[PDB]
Parts: C-alpha cells; structure tokens; sequence
RNA sequence: UCAAUGGUAGGAGAGCGUUCUUAACCGCAAUGAAGGUAUACCGUGAGGAGUGCUGGAGCGUUAAGAAGUGAGAAUGCCGG
RNA sequence: GUUCGGCAGUCAGACUGCGAGUGCUAAGAUCCGUAGUCGAAAGGGAAACAGCCCAGACCAACAGCUAAGGUCCCAAAAUAU
RNA sequence: UAGUCGAAUAACCUGGGAAGGUUAAUCAAAGAGGGUAAUAAUCCCGUAGACAAAAUAGCGCUUAUACCUAGCAGUAUCCUGAGUAGGGCUGGACACGCGAAAUCCAGUUUGAAUCCGGGAGGACCAUCUCCCAACCCUAAAUACUCCUUAGUGACCGAUAGUGAACCAGUACCGUGAGGGAAAGGUGAAAAGAACCCCGAGAGGGGAGUGAAAUAGCACCUGAAACCGUGUGCCUACAAGAAGUUCGAGCCCGUUAAUGGGUGAGAGCGUGCCUUUUGUAGAAUGAACCGGCGAGUUACGUUAUGAUGCGAGGUUAAGUUGA
C-alpha cells in the first residue's frame, strides 16, 4: 500500500531542508576511561553524514 | 491477447533456409547446422575479400617471375628495376601480360635492363 | 487529428522491454551477470545491509524525546502582506480568505523578512514573532495575538 | 465572428456570436492528443480476465521422484510448462481510468473548439424543433445542406427529443448536448451542427 | 573537408515485425481475401512487396494507442 | 578535469617479462608490486598457440606500399652479393 | 410469470450461388445483432416502439383498524441492574512484546458503595469536563455469489478458452482417500459415389455426383521431420565441422537479370550453447520437427523528461451521469 517509515530509523536521523542529514557522534555512550582527555573535549558534538555513502538513504527514511 | 505472429516466425525460419539453401545433405532437411554454414562461409568469404587479392597477387608475381625466369630474371631485381624504371611502377596488368607479350614483357624487361643499367 | 493522431516529445518514448532479443539482451542477463545472490529472482536484499555488521544508523545514539504537546502556527511570510493592501485585521480570515494556506497549524505568524508595504494596525494574530513586531508594530501596526 | 447563425442551414447566412473571447489561441494537439488517450479507456470494460496455475488446478503434488528416473528436476504437468498451462505474468482485472485538472479540460475543449472555429465546420442552426420524431425530417434539414461524411449534433440542454429518440438509423447522426464534451465528442466528427443557445450551452464553464 | 566506426557483462539512443485496436484515412476481395508453395527482386538490418500455383473467406492498409508481443538451445513440455 | 544526478556490474582472473617473498632460489606452483597481453582484440610470425613478437578490423575492391618475420620445394619473394 | 404485433426494393454484371460490383427507389421509436450457398437496412429472424396473462410470485400507494408512548413544577423516602465494580495472582486483547503502564475481557481468590452516589479523562492524588455500566432488542448504508436472466468485452479461439466447446470429472490409474486424460470443422445441400469392372472381402478403378472427388465420410487448408518416385551434373586412388574462394568441364535458360543449376580440381579454413582464467573438446546440454513456453502489473517512492499553470498548484473519497 504505502511504503512504510521505519520510524527507530526515523529516531536514528535527523536531515536538513537543502542540505544533508545530522549524526550524533559514536562512542559517547558507554565507557569514558580510555576515550581521551581532548576526545572528551570535542566528541560532545558531531559533524554530518557523508557524501559517497549513505545513499542506501533510499527511501528507508522517507519524508520524515 | 495470447496472439502468436506464428507465420511470421516460420518465415524467419523459412528466409533463413531458402536462403541457407545448397550445402551437403542432411543440413536442409534440419535446420540449425545450416545457420552457421553460411555464415562460417561468409566469414572466410570475409576474408577471402582479402585473401583471394592476396593470392591472384601470387598468382599475379609468381607467373609474372615464371616469365621473368624464362628470361632467366628474378622478381626481387625486376620489381627493383622498376622502382629504378620509369613511371611505370605499374604491377598486376604487368602480370596480366602472361598471354604473348614478347614484346610488351620483354621489352619493359629491357626497359628495367635499363633500369638497373 | 483523428484521421492522423501524432504525439509531441517526451511524453511518449518506447517502454524498454527489457529481456528479449540479441540487441539490449537483459534477458540472458537483465544487466546482471550470472552466479550470485545478486544473480538471482526476487530482487531479494534488504536495503541496510553493512554485510552482517551492523549498520550506519544502527550505530546511532537513542537521541531526544519528543513533546506530545508540540505545536505550531502555520508560519507565513510578510511578502504575502506585500501582496494584500492592507486586508485591516490581519488574521486567519484575511489568510485563508486569501488562500495562502487553508489547513493551517491554528495561529499565524510572519516573518521581519518581507517588506512593510501594509499600513492596518490591527492584524489579528496567535503569535508573531519580535522580530516581526520591530518591523510592523515599529511601521504602524498594533499587536492583536492570542 | 461570422460564420452562420442559420435558422436552417441555406435559410440565414448570419454572424456568430462565439463569442470572440479567449478562444482565438494556439490549439495545443500535445494536450489534445493527452485527452483522446486518457478519454480514450474511459469506456474500455477491461473485464478480460487473468489466471494461475494455483488459481485454476489439479495438481499440487510432485509427479514421480527424480533420482534415476529419466529426466530433470521438475514441478508437475500443473506447471505451465506441459498442457496445464499456467500464465506468467499476463492481464488482470485492471481499470483504465483518469481525468485531466479542469484548466487542461477547458484548455482541451478550447482547442479543438478553436479548430472547428476557424474551420466553421460548426454551423449555428436554431431549434427546428420539428412534430413527429421521423427522419425524413431531419434527413432533409441535416441534408438541408448535407454534410456528408458524419456530423455532431449540438441540441440545447433542454433536451430535444425527435431527432433524439431517433435518428440512429441516420448514420452520421450524433446526437450530443453541453453534458456531452469530450475529444472522441468532437474530433471524431469534425463536422457539426449547433442549437444557437451555444453561449449559455459553451461559455458557462469555458 | 577533417576526425572517428574491434568490442563481452555494462550504459545511452533509435528503428523493425506480430496482434488487438469501433475510432478515422480507405481500400481490397471470387476476375479470388487470408493462408500455403516456388521465386534467378528490393531494403545497412529486422524486413518489404512482384509473379506462378494451392486455396476459397476475411484481410490489408496509413497514422496513433494498447499489449499474454517478437523463439533453439531448460533432461523444457506436448504431438508426430 | 571537477560537481550533481540516475543507472550499472566487477570481488576469483591468469600469462609474459622485470623486481620481491615462500618453496628443493622445484615448477604451466603460490603471493606481492610493476608494465603489457588475453580475457573482452581478429590478421601475420613462430608446424598448430588465449597469453610471446608485430600490428588494432565500418565496408567494397582483381590496388600499391610496408611491420616483425622471411626469400632451395611444399610455400611467395635472394640457388642474392 | 405464456408472449403478441411490429415499417421500409427492384433490375443488370459476375459467378454454383448475390446481400458483392452496377443502376435506381423506399423507410425512419426499426442502418443493434444473427442467418441466408458470396459482405443485406429495405429476404428472414429480429430489432425500435406498442400491446398481453386468467395463476403466477411479488413490490409499492389509500383506508379505520392490527397499540404503546409524551410535556410539566415539586421532591416523603425507595429505585436504577452485587460476588458487581474493585483488590491479589495468572493470562489475553487493545499499536501495547509487564511496561509508568492505561482501558477492556477471561480463570482463580477476596470483596464494595449505591444518588450526598458511582465511573472515565493512559501510574496515580486533588480541581474541572463528560457519562450513568454491571438487563434486552435495533432497519439502513456493508461482504459475497452456487444460483435467475438482462447482458458487456482493445476476453479467448480448440495445447487456447472451465480438468472438460467433444455424453468430463469421461476413459484410465490406484483398494482407498485421491488423481486425471485425448479429441470440433466434408459439402451450400448428403445431393454420401446408382450402375459397370477388378478384387475372398475390403479397397480400388471407370461411370455418374456435386461449383469442385487431391472433396469421398477421423472430409476445409495443408507445411515439418520421415519415406519416396522420376529427373540435368558429379563421384567407385578417396582419409573434409563437410565449407568458402577461384575454377576446368557439363547442363539449363531467369522478381532480365555482369543468369542459374552444377560441380572435378585447387587454396585456406576446430559446430552451437551455459560456465571459465582458458574449452574445438574426451566440460555440460541438445534425436528431430511443429506448437506452447518466462521481467508484468496492484499500490508507493525516487530520478528523468513531456505538458499545464505558477508561490499558487491541487480535489481525494464521494455525488451526478451512458
């Protein structure tokens, strides 16, 4: 019928209008011993999606 | 809307026999070993397109320094008399003087005694 | 053109069919090349796949809940306004009375971009922005919200 | 503009009331031949049907054991490959249908509308509203200038009844009104008389 | 005029042929439709008609649409 | 050439040298880098030959010239100097 | 549920036969469709319309009857749906996988209040909103057709179309449950071949039949593999993917063409498919011939164009209607 949203993929990602998608940083849930002193200081926030990949987009996270 | 266009397909069945037609046999009263037997016969058609050119050439040269032997002349230092010769670098119509030319073979024989002297 | 109907361009061009012949093939192939799970019917592979490994999003962090009680206004630009002069009380009837938009999130706000062409005081509002009102209410407007 | 406001077709040379507004443009056949297929399956049933070898069936049980014996892996004579011919991929119960936004329809009947304009194969004819329904009547006032290969026929919207509940047997006859629109209307035609009510049986919508 | 034209899986473009298409356009048909058969034509190809003969009812045009639509080959199948 | 957008397939190749590794510095053996070749590129040469060498084919052609390689006969050119 | 009437034409040419070609005329609520020896509006069935049923199964309208209801202010107290709500545990459904878990329904256990009442408002405690369960019935709009016709087809033409156009669920298999085939066409009309002759008979052959007898009872049309019979050339010193190209020589004369059929001889030539790095293959596979026999559509998204209008595009479902 309709194409189902998967909607956890959904709670996975956040893309922008003209512009690509937000990705929250890996490994900053878990342990913090031996991620570094500076990996601390900058590893709070995150950058983007990349370019060649990730167009395995289609269309599994679909007009959300 | 099973249609089946089936007169159309045996014509194509029947244009590729009539015209495979000719060749030994069993090959008209079957089909498929007919399919190639033109086509391996054009394939080296093909190439005799090329080779029939590269062998009425011998037989150009080879009656040509057959004459040229009854002169007792080789081809390599007759053709290199005539690349020494006149204008004439004119080959195969001088292989087609095989039919009694004493005149026309001999003489541009001399021409090309001319040649290398 | 019934005695001799013709087509224009683009609309009509040869629907590609895919899996006879000798010229495009695809039918000994389909664009494929045999012996694999790609080789195969079904069209069978899901889309994430890192090859077992987990994927890309399921690498994500479990980020923000989300308010039930989200809710907004239908925000429209003050270009609208440079189109209706001046439509005294600004609101939803002079919105959707001018069709901008008809279902809309049930304020409406604008933006201080888009241009004070209108001279009413009274637009009738849920909420604009301050921005906004530097720009009307400083060009002859009165603040009407809700 | 002028073309005919005939109170019977030889019996009133006169204008038309068109009238000449927006009708005047380039008749746009992209759009034109956009209505005669999308009009065109407007009245194909479709009702060819379509079956499966699990539809319609005997068989659901491998026919012999393969090992040794003879020949290949295989399904059953059920599988369309023997006589129990199963279709692949074939028809269905499908429809046909779709209609054009209303400024292409109207764009689409002043297209068509445009050519008959200016070819004047329309020819403005009053009621003629005859007594009995019989077509020597309107044999002799359709032939009354005789359009010869196959005409329209614009009634008004009141809904004539003469040449109407006859006039079948004339084979060119079409008898059409406001409430019958269409390009396999008109362009099958192309050759048609009007009821000169035709402003408030055209421009009412157009 | 110059330059290009090996080409598989690959990708792009274009065209042929079959059948149905109410469409029309517009004919053929018993003096012979279709179909078959021989054929020493043409078309780059697919393909197209000419004639001879069988044969005695539907078929062809054009252009466009729509397709169970283009046949060797699978222990392919069925029938011989 | 970049960028953007579709659409692919390719995952496992050999071989020839050249430089490595392993191996009896055995291998038409493996495993690298490096070029070519085939694959996916006819024709010619080497008796046939996918891999070596030369030479990249739209087609006609009863044209010539030439690459390597050949010129006592098959089998063409030098019983050449 | 029986059916009834029901308009509108002649000749010539052709042929075995006109409705075909030709010449003319008519009709009109009927030029839908089907037959007719060959394509019909005017030949027929019919068709459009217009009539017809006692019995027949109904539908619908009018009639009093075929019977139980109303408002209304006040509130003496009662009532208003008890193992009932609930609570424990175990379940399940609810989007709800025990969860913050709503809410409902089960088993099991415990067990109220009852109009100052009670319940819901996703744990729950207050305020507010709404409702009154734990008693019963409720058409309508919806689902699907074995069926009854009225039918419609860019359905399908005898491997299709129902397994089944045919005495099909037949034959037949199997004890059984089950399975499950094959096959239609003469000719207009059998007018089906009187007779005569051969022949044990069949079958043939003459005659005659019919437009036609290659048309003769599985009969229209008749390939294809298979078997032939005749035919011009060549081959009985030859060891070929069975070929080209040239060609002695022979024979014949054509979609009238730089003709064809040959072909001795002579040069050079490893079949086709999938897979592979590479197959000529001793790697598969194919007896042959013919028929069938495989990339769709339903809905959705994306890309690319085409068209339309443009910050304005857009009607879905539905209604109307053929």
């Amino acid at each position: 019928p309709k194409q189902k949203t998967h909607r956890a993929s959904a709670k996975r990602f956040k893309r922008t209008g003209n512009g690509g998608l937000k990705r929250f940083r890996a490994y900053t849930s878990h342990r913090f011993h031996g991620k570094s002193v500076k990996q601390r200081r900058q590893l709070r926030k995150a950058s983007m999606v990349s370019k060649g990949d990730f167009k395995r987009i289609r269309r599994m996270v679909a007009t959300m | 809307a099973r249609v089946k266009g089936s007169v159309a397909t045996r014509k194509r069945r029947k244009r590729i026999l009539k015209l495979a037609k000719g060749y030994y046999g069993a090959k008209h009263r079957l089909f498929k070993t007919a399919k190639e037997q033109v086509m391996n016969s054009y394939y080296y058609a093909f190439r005799d397109r090329r080779q029939k050119k590269r062998d009425f050439r011998k037989l150009w040269i080879a009656r040509i320094n057959a004459a040229a032997r009854m002169n007792g002349l080789s081809y390599s230092k007759l053709m290199h008399g005539l690349k020494l010769a006149d204008i004439e670098v004119n080959r195969k119509m001088l292989a087609d003087i095989a039919i009694a030319d004493a005149a026309a073979f001999t003489a541009l024989a001399e021409e090309a005694k001319k040649a290398l002297a | 053109e019934l005695h001799s109907l013709k087509a224009a361009e683009g609309s009509r061009k040869v629907r590609n069919r895919v899996g006879r012949g000798t010229s495009s093939g695809n039918g000994k192939t389909s664009g494929r090349g045999q012996k694999g799970q790609k080789s195969r019917s079904g069209g069978g592979v899901r889309p994430g796949f890192e090859g077992g490994q987990t994927e890309l999003f399921r690498r994500m962090p479990k980020r923000g809940f989300l308010n039930v009680n989200r809710k907004e206004y239908a925000i429209v630009n003050l270009e609208t306004l440079n189109r209706l002069e001046d439509g005294a009380t600004v609101s939803a009837e002079t919105l959707v009375a001018a069709k901008i938009v008809k279902d809309v999130k049930s304020g409406v706000k604008v933006l201080a971009n888009g241009e004070l062409t209108a001279k009413n005081l009274t637009v009738k509002v849920a909420k604009v922005s301050a921005a906004a009102k530097a720009a009307i209410e400083a060009a002859g407007g009165s603040v009407e919200e809700a | 503009a002028k073309v005919s406001l005939f109170k019977q077709d030889g019996s009133q040379a006169g204008e038309v009331t068109l009238n000449d507004s927006v009708f005047g443009i380039e008749p746009n056949e992209s759009v034109v031949f956009d209505v005669v297929i999308s009009q065109r399956a407007s009245l194909r049933q479709g009702t060819h049907a379509h079956k499966n070898r699990s539809a319609v069936s005997g068989g659901g049980k491998k026919p012999w054991r393969q090992k040794g014996t003879g020949r290949a892996r295989q399904g059953s004579t059920r599988s369309p490959q023997w006589r129990g011919g199963g279709t692949v991929f074939g028809p269905n119960p499908r429809s046909y249908a779709y209609k054009l936004p209303q400024k292409v329809r109207q764009l689409a009947l002043k297209s068509v509308y445009s050519t008959k304009v200016t070819d004047g194969k329309l020819i403005a004819v009053d009621t003629l509203d005859f007594a009995a329904p019989k077509t020597a009547e309107f044999a002799k006032v359709i032939s009354a200038l005789s359009i010869e290969r196959k005409v329209l026929v614009v009634l008004p919207n009141e809904g004539n009844e003469f040449a109407e509940l006859s006039a079948r047997n004339l084979e060119n006859v079409k008898v059409t009104t406001a409430n019958s629109a269409s390009v396999l209307d008109i362009v099958s035609a192309d050759k048609l008389l009007v009821v000169q009510s035709a402003l408030t049986q055209i421009e009412e919508v157009l």
